[PDB]
RNA sequence: GCCCGUCGCUAGUACCGAUUGAAUGGCUUAGUGAGGCCUCAGGAUCUGCUUAGAGAAGGGGGCAACUCCAUCUCAGAGCGGAGAAUUUGGACAAACUUGGUCAUUUAGAGGAACUAAAAGUCGUAACAAGGUUUCCGUAGGUGAACCUGCGGAAGGAUCAU
RNA sequence: ACCCACUCGGCACCUUACGAGAAAUCAAAGUCUUUGGGUUCUGGGGGGAGUAUGGUCGCAAGGCUGAAACUUAAAGGAAUUG
RNA sequence: GCGGUAAUUCCAGCUCCAAUAGCGUAUAUUAAAGUUGUUGCAGUUAAAAAGCUCGUAGUUGAACUUUGGGCCCGGUUGGCCGGUCGGAUUUCCAACGGGGCCUUUCCUUCUGGCUAACCUUGAGUCCUUGUGGCUCUUGGCGAACCAGGACUUUUACUUUGAAAAAAUUAGAGUGUUCAAAGCAGGCGUAUUGCUCGAAUAUAUUAGCAUGGAAUAAUAGAAUAGGACG
RNA sequence: UAUCUGGUUGAUCCUGCCAGUAGUCAUAUGCUUGUCUCAAAGAUUAAGCCAUGCAUGUCUAAGUAUAAGCAAUUUAUACAGUGAAACUGCGAAUGGCUCAUUAAAUCAGUUAUCGUUUAUUUGAUAGUUCCUUUACUACAUGGUAUAACUGUGGUAAUUCUAGAGCUAAUACAUGCUUAAAAUCUCGACCCUUUGGAAGAGAUGUAUUUAUUAGAUAAAAAAUCAAUGUCUUCGGACUCUUUGAUGAUUCAUAAUAACUUUUCGAAUCGCAUGGCCUUGUGCUGGCGAUGGUUCAUUCAAAUUUCUGCCCUAUCAACUUUCGAUGGUAGGAUAGUGGCCUACCAUGGUUUCAACGGGUAACGGGGAAUAAGGGUUCGAUUCCGGAGAGGGAGCCUGAGAAACGGCUACCA
RNA sequence: CUCUUAAGGUAGCCAAAUGCCUCGUCAUCUAAUUAGUGACGCGCAUGAAUGGAUUAACGAGAUUCCCACUGUCCCUAUCUA
């Protein structure tokens, strides 16, 4: 008799699991920002095919439509705030098109590698 | 089950009480009262969750039993008194006077009043018969029953009350044209200046609203409550006046105010 | 039904404190009491004229309509002063986005007021538990006799 | 004890319906107070919410209303003589509501002829106006005025006695007089 | 080359099956029937109201006559209440005995399938016109595949006088 | 009676393939991932097995309805080369 | 499918891969499965059309009954302009919708209450050579719904809306140091308060309320026992 | 977030399943295990069985204190502080746990009570109680009979209790009371008319029965039986009051009576003051517990519409010993075949009744991500059911209660 | 394969009222069964109108078990004519 406390899990997996291909790109990007897990890069696919699946749906509606207008240019500005989306492509038929490295580079491993002070991703 | 319930879990409280889920397990059930138990606000939830005057249930009760706050004149010692629509809830320490009026999505406002106008309350009349010894009597949304009313009175008018003797001083007729707080359904809380009324002979007249920018929605009669002319009510209303922006206008608003 | 000598039962038929004082010479020889039920159904002429003395009746006794109005096609009329409807509607399975023909049959209490026939569309009116199955009453006829004074001899 | 529920009890399909729910306390009957006849005797029984219902067992006398005279009187309740549910209830002079019950007229008798000054069957100054003011209004009946001879008016149990206590009702008159009447010798 | 059946060994599963076989669960006849409740009775004792006496007190107010309200104390008598054990008749009705029914299981001599199975023994049924073209239905027969009668099909070994 | 032209409705055959099919082939087996005219019936890997059991029909023989446990990686179709 | 003497499958050493505070296995279930097929299967020969025909229940079922033309009112985007110190409305223009009219045209219906709109007009006119414009009472709009009487062929579908618990889901705001969460919090004179919140959506069958009148049913006037007054 | 791969062949294209693959608020188990936050957890099988401890008790200025209890200070010689025991009052019907039964049941959405009970909280609500109505009823307040306690005891044994002796109330059981006025019945008389009268009783609320009022669809008249107000004595009666609902025999009121008569304060706490004819007269402040009826709130019980998994190797089912309906009654808080009596022959079904199965509590929901679906929900919220199995019942507003009782079975 | 016949016992059926061995073996019924029944069958010596197998109904027919019942018994007693 207490309310459940809620949760959620942050990653998904791979369907092939031994796609050579998918694996060398998996380490390059492990490799250059300096993570530990396929998880880690799980993590951030998983986040960016929710983004996506929202821009889908919105997409498919009517421009100037309320509930678009509300959610997509929140869905934009939350982007942009933490730098991941241009300026000048900030009408979400780009966030469509976003890609992994595009968050991977905000974390605050990289900008604390990017801004000196580290001069190694992993003294970062 | 045997027996009237005596506790009220969390989650299952009225949601407009906004209680978190967590940080226990139970919400104060609302004693028996002068209004239900679905739309009310038991005290200890306004002195501890509104006002943040005490922090624990503990202290809601050293607050009370001390006949500091009164409820429409009366002192309402009661922990859990369920205390609604219309009331007034008066602090003699610290000055302050308080009125239950909704807000615009559905929930009960900290309304700050006068002193003088927290000495009438409003209260719609829900039923009018002939008492025993042939006197005539109304009820009112709050228990209250006045005998000898004005005979015009009929149901579903508004009734102006003394608060400090029991008895009406002027009423106001449920016609095309009035001031209405509308109190249930998802337009709890707008206020619109009746349009027209369907009729439905059998059950549940609709009442067509109209607030002050060109808005129009409907609720069933008995979630309309009058409350004056158009521009002229009879309580101080809250801030917003109960239009109901929409979220795009809301974020725009909250927005708008943006430099320090 | 009731049919001819409504005094037909072991107790004495009557409308409850209807009172008839007999040292008062009267030409209706009965006072008889009526209501009109309401939602715009006219209480038949029948239930005011006629001298019968069912007290499930709608119109002249102490049963009240409330709640549902439905309204069904005559199925059986072989119970005394009560009949069946078969009220039919076709019921939706998403799955295939088709409908399936169903049905409900509704036992109805029926004043004698109305003269009913196996296929008349009849409009009943919900009351109180009236019998074990009984929860609706007979309150407006709908058809007259489906075509039957149609279907006469040669010409 | 006797339940009053639908849950055993075939459905209209005929169905047998298996037992949920062991029996509750508010679906409960009781038995019947089958109340007769005289030595006054009333037991309390306490129902539901506290409530009392004053269960009549040898009542002897009832108050019955002249209908059409409009007044009420205390008489003896003589016995049982017809009764539509149930045969059994006249053999052994039962009580219940729709009882046909013979009852003392005595009293009935007295006020008449004190009330009209005619003395079914068959001198103060205000008393002859009274009188006289009055009839043209004492035609009273025939076969309701040739009952007082044997001392005995037919009347019809009103009360319900197992619930209150009381055994009252109405002498019987005009039409539904006229249906007991008939029952009563054609069976006879 | 492929390949069919009887027959023989090992293991496994399911079946039929004397035992009028066994077990669990749900209903239920008939008989027996606890307890509480309702009800007819009952009176261990324990008092009410009413009727009168004997011995005293308190006064509506008188010179003798006159006279009310409360309360205490014993011979004795008229018309109601409480209430124990007990007890009549009831409805409700656990449960016991003996049966029936439904559902779910289930042992068994022996019987007879199938599989593992590839092979072993006897044959050559089938696949080439498979050496008697094959197959279907039916009927009878033979260690075994199978044979034969009658009527089909070509999926034939013939799209053709 | 025969001949010629037409037109309905027959049993078929010839050539094509726009089209369809795994193919053999098919004016339907076509007008289907550009997937919807109406409607009936059956099938869902191979054995086990049309066996066991119950029901029902039958004089019989048998008919109709008709499982499972277990076993198994194939069985099968059309075509190509040998 | 490997192993019967050089084993790319066993037992190890070495080295290597995959996921990683986690990883295997068993059982179940979902996806892959258009191998249950409404969307969406297959049935000549691969598994599958009853030997044949009748036939009730069930499902299904030809076409046709106010179309076409005319006028008016006012809405929401988008243009060419910006009047103004990012956003604004007129006039010019399209474009797509809604309401109401007259064309032989029930709108259920009478009896008053009411009138919002003009066939009105009573004067003229702020003012661009005037139908651009509205305040404005004395003959003359019904439907815009009150309430009382009198009655109504039946339905399916679709529209909108009320009625509607929270947690859950989708989703906004908010930097729990991040995040899963949480419903917080953010500002100051941080020496006697200021203040944003605690949204929104889905809530689908049925029931209720309302707009629609295509599609698909139903009922009507044939022994006239018809229809209006 | 719309993907396939391995395995039939000498090769080939198919059909087709097997295998691989990924997820699981999905259990287990193996190996391994450092930090933060987060935190499910005897459901599955056995609603099988249980040692022991605990989980229900509770006091205000304000019902009861002679503890032979403590404390003494402090106005207190009836009591007065604090307070064991005990009485009284209230609560124990909530909560918590489990998922056994349960398939038109439960449950969900949607209805109904003009078909009922409701402690409590809140708001209202009570001048009537007596008696043939001057020698009068306790109202300055009527009755005992009990616990605790004191003492005498029984039993191996318990939240066992017996005999004897005391004493309380907001326990128990009784029983007074208050204005005015009107309307109704009787009627002593007097006098005859057109008649009208001194004063006797009745009339709180509740209960039971009967009668009646509670109009309204728009307007007028003659007459009968009664009998109302005002006479300018042929007569007129002019103004005459009406609540709610779609709807009632509704609310409410009136009449004649009825009742082993419901209620109408014999209660408590703080203050103690006005006002004279000085009676210790007569008055009077605040709020506590109560109390009948109505309302309100917390509820409850029934209840309309529609929607459940597999099953025909279940096709007819239902009335034995109610199945479907009618009349009357009984019983219930109330509707109702709920039960009884009488009568009738009905009620359901291929649009799947009835029966069987469920390793079935229903729902909010959960898992799986093109869509359409598939599968699951014992379990944090809602509803229901239960307390070893049945049945019965006491108390009470509320229980067919089980940390209540009684009986049978285990 | 071999001897040999007119032919060399087929379908059935069985320790059967037919089996010596025999109180056959297995199972069942019982505390215990030369009994009963179901099975098995190289069956001394079953077997087809010398009819074989099956069989509802019927039997003062032979046999076995069960229920009810009982002085048959334990274990005897008593009365009448
Ligand atoms: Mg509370
Ligand atoms: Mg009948
Ligand atoms: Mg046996
Ligand atoms: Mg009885
Ligand atoms: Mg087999
Ligand atoms: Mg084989
Ligand atoms: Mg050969
Ligand atoms: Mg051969
Ligand atoms: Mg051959
Ligand atoms: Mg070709
Ligand atoms: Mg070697
Ligand atoms: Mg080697
Ligand atoms: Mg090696
Ligand atoms: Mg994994
Ligand atoms: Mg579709
Ligand atoms: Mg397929
Ligand atoms: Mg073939
Ligand atoms: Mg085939
Ligand atoms: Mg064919
Ligand atoms: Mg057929
Ligand atoms: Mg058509
Ligand atoms: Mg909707
Ligand atoms: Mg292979
Ligand atoms: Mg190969
Ligand atoms: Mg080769
Ligand atoms: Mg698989
Ligand atoms: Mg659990
Ligand atoms: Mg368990
Ligand atoms: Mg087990
Ligand atoms: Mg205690
Ligand atoms: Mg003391
Ligand atoms: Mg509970
Ligand atoms: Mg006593
Ligand atoms: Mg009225
Ligand atoms: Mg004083
Ligand atoms: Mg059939
Ligand atoms: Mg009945
Ligand atoms: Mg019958
Ligand atoms: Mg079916
Ligand atoms: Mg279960
Ligand atoms: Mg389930
Ligand atoms: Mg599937
Ligand atoms: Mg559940
Ligand atoms: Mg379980
Ligand atoms: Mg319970
Ligand atoms: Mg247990
Ligand atoms: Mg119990
Ligand atoms: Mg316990
Ligand atoms: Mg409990
Ligand atoms: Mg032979
Ligand atoms: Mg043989
Ligand atoms: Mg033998
Ligand atoms: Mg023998
Ligand atoms: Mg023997
Ligand atoms: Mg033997
Ligand atoms: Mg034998
Ligand atoms: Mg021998
Ligand atoms: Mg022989
Ligand atoms: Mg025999
Ligand atoms: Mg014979
Ligand atoms: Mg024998």
């Amino acid at each position: 008799p207490r309310a459940p406390r809620t949760y959620s899990k942050t990653y998904s997996t791979p369907k092939r699991p031994y796609e050579s291909s998918r694996l060398d790109a998996e380490l390059k990007l492990a490799g250059e920002f300096g993570l530990k897990n396929k998880k880690e890069i799980y993590r951030i696919s998983f986040q960016l095919s929710k983004i996506r699946r929202a821009a889908r749906d919105l997409l498919t509606r009517d421009e100037k439509d309320p509930k678009r207008l509300f959610e997509g240019n929140a869905l934009i500005r939350r982007l942009v705030r933490v730098g991941v989306l241009s300026e000048d492509k900030k009408k979400l038929d780009y966030v469509l098109a976003l890609k992994v490295e595009d968050f991977l580079e905000r974390r605050l491993q990289t900008q604390v590698y990017k801004l000196g002070l580290a001069k190694s991703v992993h003294h970062a | 089950a045997r027996g009237p319930k005596k506790h009220l879990k969390r989650l299952a409280a009225p949601h407009h009480w906004l209680l978190d889920k967590l940080s226990g397990c139970y919400a104060p059930r609302p004693s028996a009262g002068p209004h239900k138990l679905r739309e009310s606000l038991p005290l200890i939830v306004f002195l501890r969750n509104r006002l943040k005057y005490a922090l624990n249930g503990r202290e809601v009760k050293a607050i009370l039993m001390q006949r500091h706050v009164k409820v429409d004149g009366k002192v309402r010692t009661d922990t859990t008194y369920p205390a609604g629509f219309m009331d007034v809830i008066t602090l003699d320490a610290t000055n302050e006077n308080f009125r239950l009026v909704y807000d615009v999505k559905g929930r009960f406002a900290v309304h700050r009043i006068t002193d003088e106008e927290a000495s009438y309350k409003l209260g719609k009349v829900k039923k009018v018969q002939l008492g025993k010894k042939g006197v005539p009597y109304v009820v009112t949304h709050d228990g209250r029953t006045i005998r000898y009313p004005d005979p015009n009175i009929k149901v579903n008018d508004t009734v102006k009350i003394d608060l400090a003797s029991g008895k009406i001083t002027d009423f106001i007729k449920f016609d095309a044209g009035k001031l209405v707080y509308v109190t249930g359904g998802r337009n709890l809380g707008r206020i619109g200046t009746i349009v027209h009324k369907e009729r439905h002979d059998g059950g549940f007249d609709l009442v067509h609203i109209k607030d002050s920018l060109d808005n129009t929605f409907v609720t069933r009669l008995n979630n309309v409550f009058v409350i004056g002319e158009q521009g002229k009510p009879y309580i101080s209303l809250p801030k917003g006046k109960g239009i109901k922006l929409s979220i795009a206008e809301e974020r725009d608003r909250r927005r708008a105010q943006q430099g320090l | 039904s009731t049919e001819l000598t409504v005094q037909s039962e072991r107790a004495f038929q009557k409308q409850p404190h209807i009172f008839n004082n007999p040292k008062v010479k009267t030409s209706k020889r009965t006072k008889r009491w009526y209501k009109n039920a309401g939602l715009g159904f006219k209480t038949p002429k029948t239930a005011i004229e006629g001298s019968y003395i069912d007290k499930k009746c709608p119109f002249t006794g102490l049963v009240s309509i409330r709640g549902k109005i439905l309204t069904g096609t005559v199925v059986s009329t072989k119970m005394h002063r009560t009949i069946v409807i078969r009220r039919a509607y076709l019921h939706y399975i998403p799955k295939y986005n088709r409908y399936e023909k169903r049905h409900k049959n509704v036992p109805v209490h029926v004043s004698p007021a109305f003269r009913v026939q196996v296929g008349d569309i009849v409009t009943v009116g919900q009351c109180r538990p009236i019998s074990k199955t009984v929860r609706f009453n007979v309150v407006k006829v709908s058809a007259a006799a489906g075509k039957a004074n149609k279907q006469f001899a040669k010409f | 004890g006797i339940s009053r529920d639908s849950r055993h009890k075939r459905s209209a399909t005929g169905a047998k319906r298996a037992q949920f729910r062991k029996k509750r306390k508010f679906e409960l009957g009781r038995q019947p107070a089958n109340t007769k006849i005289g030595a006054k005797r009333i037991h309390s029984v306490r129902t539901r919410g506290g409530n009392k219902k004053y269960r009549a067992l040898r009542i002897e006398t009832g108050n019955f209303s002249w209908a059409s005279e409009g007044i009420s009187k205390k008489t003896r309740i003589a016995g049982v003589v017809y009764h539509p549910s149930n045969n059994e209830l006249v053999r052994t002079n039962t009580l219940t509501k729709a009882a046909i019950v013979q009852i003392d007229a005595t009293p009935f008798r007295q006020w008449f002829e004190a009330h009209y000054g005619q003395t079914l069957g068959k001198k103060s100054k205000n008393a002859e106006r009274k009188w006289a003011a009055r009839a043209a209004s004492a035609k009273i009946e025939s076969s309701v005025e040739s009952q007082f001879s044997a001392g005995r008016l037919y009347a019809c149990i009103s009360s319900r006695p197992g619930q209150s206590g009381r055994c009252d009702g109405y002498i019987l008159e005009g039409e539904e007089l006229a249906f007991y009447l008939r029952r009563l010798t054609a069976k006879k």
